[PDB]
RNA sequence: CGCGACCUCAGAUCAGACGUGGCGACCCGCUGAAUUUAAGCAUAUUAGUCAGCGGAGGAAAAGAAACUAACCAGGAUUCCCUCAGUAACGGCGAGUGAACAGGGAAGAGCCCAGCGCCGAAUCCCCGCCCCGCGGGGCGCGGGACAUGUGGCGUACGGAAG
RNA sequence: CGGCCCCCGGCGCGCGCCCGGGUCUUCCCGGAGUCGGGUUGCUUGGGAAUGCAGCCCAAAGCGGGUGGUAAACUCCAUCU
């Protein structure tokens, strides 16, 4: 069966695979199903803004993406305890709240406050009869448009730095080489070693 | 012994909780009085005997009970056999009464298999006071005797006949 | 107050005490019939933090099953296959004995609606489990909309579908790496998804 | 001068202190769960694989009582959390005479 | 000896409800091959598929972490694209074979037993009515349920006072 | 396009229901013949055992589970 210089080959058909196929011929009908589905969900619902709530600021675990930026799933109850806003109010403000979250760098939780108040100045709440409580007048003069388009506040905008042009020094040109790599890899492993024969010079007596 | 349960059914009886027909027209004669005088305290002291094994369990490990009635023949014997266990180390004197159904009638039900005295009367403490050593010295200073004390294990009277047909044959075998 | 010592109480069933009153009713269950109506819970700390409550529609069953794994049923042992399909004598039955026991108890009784149940006895041949039932048409039930989701229909024979607590453990779900044999819904539902040939529109 | 591998791995931030997540405080014995335990153990007793067990850890020895544990309860972390605390009966039924 | 209470149970063409059976494309629970492939054949493959049995619903199932991760950390479930024909399994042969990140579709969260508190503050049935259409009630009076625990406030994101 | 007949989702008179938040102080705080272990089956890509099941043994409470090489010691992370 085989033949001159080719590849050996593993079809993954050794299996009863026609009455499992799947072709994609409603994919058009399908499209134009979740259109209307979006359509009639916008105009459905209120000015209120269509894709939802507001989503934070989150990092990306591991290694290969810990450096972009994505948008996550609530607000993590001490940044909504900062910001200064109930928990279980906070979901009709049009705030997405995930009680599971852990917040435990200070630089990424002072952002989503500072995201999550930056939000607040930007909403325009309606009372239902006028009374309204932390609400003025007329509203924001009819509040400039209807309603927003995939992210309230741009929920990516990942940002970078400019650090714009600097002069080659001493102690810069001189130092941080590729034998800081390889000392510090070493002593990282060489670390549980050399604290193993302290000990033993320890009870030396 | 049933001299010393009349007495128990006799003063667990003006104790008698509040049923429905009474419900109602108290909540007249409070508010009644409340539409035409606004007192701010009429009553100072509705004294009951509590009733329930969820509700006396949380009175005897506070220490607020004073005399703990248990029942007899409560079915799954387990809802019932810390409690003697538990009035010993609280302090909290209590007594086997004869008949779950018994002391169910004082509280108009069924069963309850556990009354308790909170608050009693003051000039009927006397009355609660007379019997509770006439009760304590049976179960609760006994409770070093009555842990060790083991039961059953007796044959029936068909072989334990044969064992002593044995040996009164064997009193006439030394005789 | 008192449910919490009879929790502890029974969760020492080898002390002398327990071990008296574990065996004094498992001779008594067993001089009864196979499924039988129970007036009451034998334990009623189990039974309502299973979701039993002591008012009109609710109802209990001790049911008893036979122990063991299963014999293939096949005529003299003869199973006429491959011999690694020789399989008369060492099969175990990939659904619990509780499982069984609350399968053939809303079986019996087709118009009641099953909870969940629990252990209270075994021999060495027989076990004893209690399953506790509702009947979704009694109005105590049909009001308190805390107890109106067992009377919409999706919820006919739950044993028979597996989707009470003591079946959902044979069913191998839930989430974590243990667990990703079943990823999405069931084990024939990832089955469906990882061996579809999924040939897009434009390929 | 942070680097990626090594011993102080990673880009530098500064933790955020925090009073923590309430699920973490759960198997701690919070005092009248103590006096549930405790006053039904002697109501109830003692099984008879840790009544042999106290009756090997008086006289026979230590080593082969934890062989013992090590057989019934599980794990070897079950086996000598359970022989401490069979000792400290054994401890306050001698000692605390 | 009689009567009473309760507890275990019986009987009824008792007053009122329920369930059975069909269809079964899709879904859930079980059960389960052999042809075939390996150029023979046992493990393997076919395949956890066909046949078998039992339950549904217009969807079903799953679903708010006894999770992933190992770093600046993410955050229920389901579907799609990739991961990837990869890690791995395998007479290590023939063959088999996931997931986590990542980009999307959609997005919603909650309740209980327990532990305490509130005079069982709770529920069902019957009778006549407030007063009604197309009938269900909050009101009134009796029978039951229920302290072996109905209801309210409470749920691990803590809670109560 | 117009007119006809029936039907639906949503304003406004009468019922029904109605003290939330913050800070401090004290008290409270959890699911067992289950986890887990051994063994035997089936299953999985899961390999010194992924899952399930039978039988036997059978918990703890700063505990338990998980951390993809069996085991002991130790620290950390994470969930309940
Ligand atoms: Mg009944
Ligand atoms: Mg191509
Ligand atoms: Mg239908």
């Amino acid at each position: 069966a085989p033949s001159r210089n080719g590849m050996v080959l593993k079809p993954h058909f050794h299996k009863d695979w026609q009455r499992r196929v799947a072709t994609w011929f409603n994919q058009p009908a399908r499209k134009i199903r979740r259109r209307k589905a979006r359509q009639a969900k916008a105009r459905r619902i209120a000015p209120r803004p269509a894709s939802g709530p507001i989503r934070p600021i989150v990092r990306c675990p591991t290694v290969r993406y810990h450096t972009k930026v994505r948008a996550g799933r609530g607000f993590s109850l001490e940044e909504l305890r900062v910001a200064g806003i109930h928990k279980k109010v906070a979901r009709t403000i049009g705030i997405s709240v995930d009680p599971r979250r852990r917040n435990k760098s200070t630089e990424s939780l002072q952002a989503n406050v500072q995201r999550l108040k930056e939000y607040r100045s930007k909403l325009i709440l309606f009372p239902r009869k006028p009374s309204a409580p932390k609400k003025g007048d007329s509203s924001a003069e009819e509040l400039k448009l209807a309603t927003q388009l995939t992210g309230p506040v741009m929920p990516v905008r990942n940002v970078y730095k400019k650090e714009k042009a600097r002069v080659i020094t001493e102690e810069e040109k001189n130092f941080k080489a590729f034998a800081s790599l390889r000392m510090a890899r070493a002593n990282a492993r060489l670390f549980g070693i050399r604290a193993k024969r302290a000990k033993e010079a320890a009870e030396q007596d | 012994d049933r001299q010393t349960a009349t007495q128990l059914l006799k003063l667990a009886h003006k104790y008698r909780p509040e049923t429905k027909q009474e419900k109602k027209q108290r909540l007249l004669a409070r508010a009644e009085k409340k539409a035409a005088g606004k007192g701010d305290v009429p009553t100072k002291r509705p004294p009951v005997l509590r009733a329930g094994v969820n509700t006396v369990t949380t009175l005897v490990e506070n220490k607020k009970a004073q005399l703990v009635v248990i029942a007899h023949d409560v079915d799954p014997i387990e809802l019932v056999v810390f409690l003697p266990a538990l009035c010993r180390k609280m302090g909290v004197p209590y007594c086997i009464i004869k008949g779950k159904a018994r002391l169910g009638r004082l509280v108009h039900r069924k069963t309850c298999t556990t009354v308790a005295f909170t608050q009693v009367n003051s000039e009927d403490k006397g009355a609660l006071a007379k019997l509770v050593e006439a009760i304590r010295t049976n179960y609760n200073d006994r409770y070093d005797e009555i842990r060790r004390h083991w039961g059953g294990n007796v044959l029936g009277p068909k072989s334990v006949a044969r064992i002593a047909k044995l040996e009164k044959a064997k009193a006439k075998e030394l005789a | 107050g008192a449910y919490k010592y009879i929790q502890e109480l029974w969760r020492k069933k080898q002390s002398d005490v327990m071990r008296f009153l574990l065996r004094v009713r498992c001779w008594q269950y067993r001089q009864l019939s196979a499924l039988h109506r129970a007036p009451r819970p034998t334990r009623p700390d189990k039974a309502r933090r299973l979701g039993y409550k002591a008012k009109q529609g609710y109802v209990i069953y001790r049911i008893r099953v036979r122990r063991g794994g299963r014999k293939r049923p096949v005529p003299k042992g003869a199973t006429y296959g491959k011999p690694v399909h020789h399989g008369v004598n060492q099969l175990k039955f990939a659904r619990s004995l509780q499982s069984v026991a609350e399968e053939r108890a809303g079986r019996h009784c087709g118009a009641l609606r099953v909870l969940n149940s629990y252990w209270v006895g075994e021999d060495s041949t027989y076990k004893f489990f209690e399953v506790i039932l509702i009947d979704p048409f009694h109005k105590a039930i049909r009001r308190n909309p805390d107890t109106q989701w067992i009377t919409k229909p999706v919820h006919k024979h739950r044993e028979m579908r597996g989707l009470t607590s003591a079946g959902r453990k044979s069913r191998g779900l839930g989430k974590g790496h243990k667990f990703h044999h079943t990823i999405g819904g069931s084990r024939r539902a990832a089955w469906r998804r990882r061996n579809t040939l999924q040939l897009h529109r434009y390929r | 001068y942070p680097m990626a591998v090594g011993l102080n791995k990673g880009h530098k931030v500064t933790k955020n202190v925090s009073k923590p997540r309430h699920s973490r405080r759960r198997g701690r014995l919070t005092k009248h769960t103590k006096f549930v335990r405790d006053m039904i153990r002697e109501v109830c007793g003692f099984a008879p694989y840790e009544r042999r067990a106290m009756e090997l850890l008086k006289v026979s020895k230590d080593k082969r009582a934890l062989k013992f544990i090590k057989k019934r309860v599980g794990t070897h972390i079950r086996a000598k959390r359970k022989r401490e605390e069979l000792s400290n009966v054994l401890a306050a039924m001698r000692k605390a005479a």
